[PDB]
RNA sequence: UCCCCCGUGCCCAUAGCGGCGUGGAACCACCCGUUCCCAUUCCGAACACGGAAGUGAAACGCGCCAGCGCCGAUGGUACUGGGCGGGCGACCGCCUGGGAGAGUAGGUCGGUGCGGGGGA
RNA sequence: CGCCUCCUAAAAGGUAACGGAGGCGCCCAAAGGUCCCCUCAGGCGGGACGGAAAUCCGCCGGAGAGCGCAAGGGUAGAAGG
RNA sequence: CUGACUGGGGCCUGUAGAGCACUGAUAGGGCUAGGGGGCCCACCAGCCUACCAAACCCUGUCAAACUCCGAAGGGUCCCAG
């Protein structure tokens, strides 16, 4: 992790709870990450969006 | 020095053997298609079938399909049910795929 | 010439025992036989300096046999510079690979110019029937200078004896002599200090 | 004078001097050799001294063969320092030499010339030596 | 063959200046040229276009022989 | 397959003279054409106008075959070269298209070459394959002076089943390859 | 690249575009068009394809041109340089060959002024 | 059970490189085509399909050659567990048990399991 | 001054010195999962611009290439493309 | 009754020694690019070298951080004292 390589949270797009924490290079991947992850509250897979940490 | 044929044969067949299941190996010539089920631990063939054996007709795809059911027919009579399909150096397609679909029609579980 | 040597059989004697009885431990073999032998060290030496690995020694074995052998291997005591074991290769009627001496004929001109005949090979390894060992193989070195050379290709071989080393293998050469008038240049010779080989992100 | 053109490492550990020579124990090139009778680190300066003495006796003629190379870096701390604070500076190179080695051979010269040059060479060396003649045992090697 | 990437080859009429018609295949159904194998000097043996010369130098001068002897 | 004068000329006139000239005892021993390879070693459209598609569209007309990209295996300081950069084109002509291309090459293309002296007879692989160069692309009938902009040539490989130069020279010369000497 | 090894410009008259071929000047322009009866003033564009091949054939077969002209004229210069004659000595240095003075000028054969 | 071919394994170059010779009934290749399923950063080369005129040329298989490559004793030595001596030392010896590597003789142009096709 | 690699280290593991040598304080949205296909470096010969080295063709070439970065281990019957 | 130690048996190891197949070192010789020097040339090529010498090979060697090899021992498990 550095200034360019940030830590970030993944928020379930449906119920809105952050379920995952990961990292990206916001110069290499300047867009908000969108990732299908398992959400344990919805208890199904859902698109997760990068949300500020 | 190995070929792309030999590396392929080795690669798919190494992964099959890792699973440890009996392998439905298929050989395919310009004319015929041959299939035997092999216990790799005893290094012994269990049951065989070929277009050259049953002296099957013409269209290689339907011929391969029938050697599949034939391989199945004798297979299940020997207690064989589950197996792993060894396409070796062949892409799962046409003739080799027809033999598979026919072998499954017989009741070979794979 | 053809040399002789009393030889004796051994079984369980220790080599060190044999070597303090003045006896040289040995072995005899070919594709048919293999026997542990010894040969009285003083008698062997007097034979080996005359009959290196080129000429035949016949071993008078104590069982009444007399077998024609070439010395195939002499193990020396690296510490004391003394023979410590001999391989006797028992010949049969079939061909064999062996070393045959090179007898350098003539006086090189580059040697008359001050040079030095560097005799890289004093024998050559050559396949030949045993009924047919040449005493040597003459070599004309008279027309060599500094720095000319000969090879096994230039070896003119007698009958029934074929080269068994690559004819591209140099055998003689004539180099310049040692000369004091080079010392001052070699003494006043700055040397760049050694270089370590770069490790890591430097290479 | 003799020393590696280059090396993978600058500083070798000291090692031992036990045993007879590994190899180099037979006259392999010339007509007479100078054989080492006891172990030592032979420095480059020693080797060069022994060479120069042999060419200087030969005046002009003959060929000297040097069959030892000083590749071991020899290190020494600067004077009047304490122990510690790292390994000393490489100050020379030596050739490990063990009983049996043939350090030098000669060719192209009378027997008296080789016996004498090789004797003078021995005096320059930090050890005992013998003078050997190329033998049939040497040829059989 | 893959489709959509390859220009169709069709029967083609090449025409050179020497009235040669080539019954070949191409992407242009009818092309002209100014030369062809049926007329090129290297091909047509040695139709040495102009200078079938002899040089004619450096002895063919011969203007003349009238100097005395 | 198509009826092509060259292909027909191989079997009728070139095949039996080869058998004659060498005495083969199998029909497959006689030299055959296997492939022709074309390669514009561009190296100019690296970081310059990478729309070398102009030449891709050029070769596609010459061969009737869409060439494929060639990219650099390593970066090179002095060539302004970075690993992976596009630096040319290659197209593998076989069978009917190989014959049709060689046909126009030996008929139309080679003669249009500036001051044509004939092909370099010492350019045979050593293995019985042949390679020649070109300095232009107007050499072909399908490239008209109007539609062209810059001057690009190509490298040509004509691969043969013949094991030797001597056999391969016979095949190509019999087919109509004009050799200077 | 039609005639004759070159591609003569359109938009211009033939006689004048024929000069744009190594080996043809105004003279050989009005000695070609007259021999094959094509009006000199005719624009290269408006050339009949039969007119063209008649224009090609005459100039390509009567006069040494383009490559082959450059070929010999080098050998002419090559041979003077080799027989060791005074015209060749001026070629082997790049010096003016036709008597001109060299104290000053002679910048055409010398090129721009090499300072000192 | 005996030979030949086709599969598929085991040992892991004594199995390889090279040279030569041989095989097409069968089988296997190449082959013949690219309609069709499928395929080419281009290419029916490969992959794939439908075929059956030809050829064992390539590949494959089988023999044969020791130039290379690989394997390699016996004997002797180094070294050494344990036991003892000697030298100011650098170091050197002896007993008992173990015992290389290099090299030498020499070996090798594979051996074998299982199923399938053919041959007596 | 913490961490990684090699050696020292006495053929299990571990083992010290202000002993011999290098690295880390990152990075990758693919440089990650899986399926499918592919096989290097290098050397010889051949080919416009084109060279020691760009791209192309042939032959040889068990891994000396590659695996983001030190070093070691591992590795093409892939961990490489 | 499992212990130290000991018997037999299996597996793990990379030291001692040795080696040069790798990474490096290395003296000489052979061979043979590139250079230096000398005849000849500037007209672009040649010819000669007791000069320095890449790569290849040969003879002969070196290495804690080299290993195609490789012990004695050591470790550990089972059975037995
Ligand atoms: N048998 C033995 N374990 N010997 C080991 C070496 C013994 C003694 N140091 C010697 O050099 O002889
Ligand atoms: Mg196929
Ligand atoms: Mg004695
Ligand atoms: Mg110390
Ligand atoms: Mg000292
Ligand atoms: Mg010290
Ligand atoms: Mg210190
Ligand atoms: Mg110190
Ligand atoms: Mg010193
Ligand atoms: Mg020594
Ligand atoms: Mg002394
Ligand atoms: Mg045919
Ligand atoms: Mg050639
Ligand atoms: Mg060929
Ligand atoms: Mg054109
Ligand atoms: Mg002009
Ligand atoms: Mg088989
Ligand atoms: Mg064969
Ligand atoms: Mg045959
Ligand atoms: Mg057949
Ligand atoms: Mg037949
Ligand atoms: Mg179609
Ligand atoms: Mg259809
Ligand atoms: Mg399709
Ligand atoms: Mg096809
Ligand atoms: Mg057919
Ligand atoms: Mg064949
Ligand atoms: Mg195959
Ligand atoms: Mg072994
Ligand atoms: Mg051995
Ligand atoms: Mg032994
Ligand atoms: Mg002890
Ligand atoms: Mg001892
Ligand atoms: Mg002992
Ligand atoms: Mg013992
Ligand atoms: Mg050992
Ligand atoms: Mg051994
Ligand atoms: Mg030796
Ligand atoms: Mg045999
Ligand atoms: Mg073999
Ligand atoms: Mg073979
Ligand atoms: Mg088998
Ligand atoms: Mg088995
Ligand atoms: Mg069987
Ligand atoms: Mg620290
Ligand atoms: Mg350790
Ligand atoms: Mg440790
Ligand atoms: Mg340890
Ligand atoms: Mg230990
Ligand atoms: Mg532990
Ligand atoms: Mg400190
Ligand atoms: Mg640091
Ligand atoms: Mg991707
Ligand atoms: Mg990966
Ligand atoms: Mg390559
Ligand atoms: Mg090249
Ligand atoms: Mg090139
Ligand atoms: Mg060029
Ligand atoms: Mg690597
Ligand atoms: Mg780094
Ligand atoms: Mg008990
Ligand atoms: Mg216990
Ligand atoms: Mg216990
Ligand atoms: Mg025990
Ligand atoms: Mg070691
Ligand atoms: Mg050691
Ligand atoms: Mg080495
Ligand atoms: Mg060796
Ligand atoms: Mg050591
Ligand atoms: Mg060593
Ligand atoms: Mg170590
Ligand atoms: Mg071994
Ligand atoms: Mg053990
Ligand atoms: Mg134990
Ligand atoms: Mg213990
Ligand atoms: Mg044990
Ligand atoms: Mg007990
Ligand atoms: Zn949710
Ligand atoms: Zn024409």
């Amino acid at each position: 992790a550095s200034e360019v390589r940030i830590k970030l949270l993944l928020e379930c797009t449906e119920c809105k709870r952050r379920n995952y924490a990961t990292e990206k290079n916001k110069r290499n991947t300047p867009n908000k990450l969108e990732l299908r992850k398992y959400c344990p509250w919805c208890r199904k897979h859902t698109v997760h969006r990068e949300v500020k940490i | 020095r190995l070929t792309a044929y030999e590396r392929r044969k080795f690669r798919v067949r190494n992964r099959i053997k890792r699973t440890g299941r009996l392998r439905l190996s298929v050989f395919r010539s310009l004319k015929h298609i041959y299939a035997q089920i092999i216990d790799d631990e005893k290094g012994v063939t269990l049951v065989s079938a070929s277009s050259l054996a049953l002296k099957l007709k013409g269209n290689k795809t339907e011929v391969a399909r029938q050697v599949g059911r034939a391989l199945a027919e004798k297979a299940l009579a020997l207690g064989i049910k589950q197996v792993a399909f060894d396409r070796g150096p062949y892409k799962y397609h046409g003739r080799v795929k027809a033999l598979a679909e026919g072998a499954r029609e017989g009741g070979l579980e794979f | 010439m053809e040399y002789r040597l009393k030889a004796y059989y051994r079984e369980g004697e220790k080599p060190s025992a044999l070597r303090r009885a003045g006896k040289l431990p040995g072995v005899m073999y070919n594709r048919h036989l293999n026997r542990k032998v010894y040969v009285d060290l003083v008698e062997f030496d007097k034979v080996f300096r005359q009959a290196s690995i080129h000429h035949v020694i016949v071993l008078e074995l104590p069982d009444g046999q007399s077998l024609p052998t070439l010395v195939r291997q002499v193990n020396l005591d690296k510490r004391r510079r003394r023979p410590e074991h001999v391989d006797f290769f028992v010949l049969s009627d079939e061909p064999v690979e062996m070393y045959v001496p090179l007898r350098f004929v003539g006086t090189p001109a580059g040697v008359r110019a001050g040079g030095v005949l560097q005799e890289i090979h004093r024998d050559i390894l050559v396949k030949v029937s045993p009924r047919n060992i040449p005493e040597f193989i003459e070599v004309d070195v008279s027309g060599l200078e500094i720095g000319d050379s000969l090879h096994a290709s230039d070896l003119k071989l007698p009958p029934g004896v074929e080269l068994a080393v690559s004819p591209e293998e140099t055998i003689a050469a004539v180099v310049p002599p040692e000369d004091v008038e080079k010392l001052a240049e070699e003494a006043a010779a700055e040397v760049a200090e050694p270089e370590v080989i770069k490790k890591g992100k430097e290479e | 004078m003799l020393m590696p053109r280059r090396m993978k490492y600058r500083k070798q550990q000291r090692g031992r001097l036990k045993g007879a020579t590994k190899g180099g124990d037979y006259v392999a090139f010339g007509d007479y050799g100078l054989v080492a009778l006891e172990p030592a680190w032979i420095t480059a300066q020693q080797i060069e001294a022994a060479r120069v003495a042999m060419v200087r006796h030969f005046r002009r003629g003959g060929k000297i063969f040097i069959r030892i190379f000083p590749d071991k870096p020899y290190t020494k701390k600067p004077l009047e320092v304490r122990m510690g604070k790292g390994k000393g500076n490489v100050e020379g190179y030596v050739a490990v030499v063990k009983p049996g080695r043939v350090m030098f051979e000669v060719a192209g010269v009378t027997e008296e010339q080789a016996m004498e040059a090789l004797r003078i060479a021995g005096h320059k060396l930090p050890i005992k030596t013998k003078i050997v003649r190329r033998d049939a045992y040497d040829e059989a090697q | 063959m893959k489709e959509g990437i390859h220009p169709k080859l069709v029967p083609a009429r090449i025409i050179c200046g020497c009235g040669n018609v080539i019954e070949t295949y191409s992407t242009k159904p009818e092309i002209y040229v100014e030369v062809c194998s049926k007329c090129h000097p290297f091909y047509t043996g040695q139709q040495r276009f102009v200078d079938t010369e002899g040089r004619v130098e450096r002895f063919q001068r011969r203007y003349g022989d009238s100097y005395r002897k | 397959p198509l009826d092509v004068a060259l292909k027909r000329k191989y079997y009728e006139e070139v095949r039996p003279e080869l058998i004659r000239r060498f005495g083969y005892q199998n029909v497959w021993e006689v030299p055959r054409l296997e492939k022709v390879v074309i390669n514009q070693g561009l190296g100019e459209a690296k970081e310059d106008a990478r729309i070398l598609e102009k030449a891709a569209q050029e070769l596609a007309l010459i061969t009737g075959q869409k060439p494929a990209v060639t990219r650099a295996k390593k970066s090179i300081s002095n060539f302004k070269l970075r690993k992976g950069m596009p630096i040319g084109l290659r197209v593998t002509l076989r069978r009917d298209r190989m014959w049709i291309f060689l046909e126009k090459l030996l008929n139309v293309a080679l003669p249009r070459i500036r001051d044509f002296r004939g092909l370099n007879p010492n350019s045979f692989d050593g293995r019985g394959n042949y390679n020649l160069g070109l300095r232009e692309q107007l050499i072909f009938p399908e490239i008209t002076y109007d539609m062209v902009d810059a001057l690009r040539g190509m490298d040509i490989a004509v691969v043969t089943t013949a094991e030797t130069d001597e056999e391969a020279r016979a095949l190509l010369e019999l087919l109509g390859f004009p050799f200077r000497k | 690249a039609r005639i004759a090894g070159v591609e003569i410009p359109r938009n211009k008259r033939v006689d004048v575009a024929l000069t744009y071929i190594y080996g043809i000047g105004k003279a050989r322009a009005k000695e070609a068009l007259e021999k094959t009866g094509i009006n000199p003033a005719t624009r290269v564009k408006d050339l009949t394809e039969a007119e063209v091949v008649r224009l090609r054939e005459y100039v390509e077969n009567t006069w040494k041109l383009e490559g082959e002209l450059r070929a010999e004229v080098a050998a002419n210069i090559k041979r003077l340089m080799d027989i060791g004659c005074y015209r060749g000595l001026r070629h082997r240095r790049g010096l003016p060959v036709r008597g001109q003075r060299t104290r000053t000028n002679a910048r055409t054969r010398k090129g721009p002024r090499k300072t000192v």
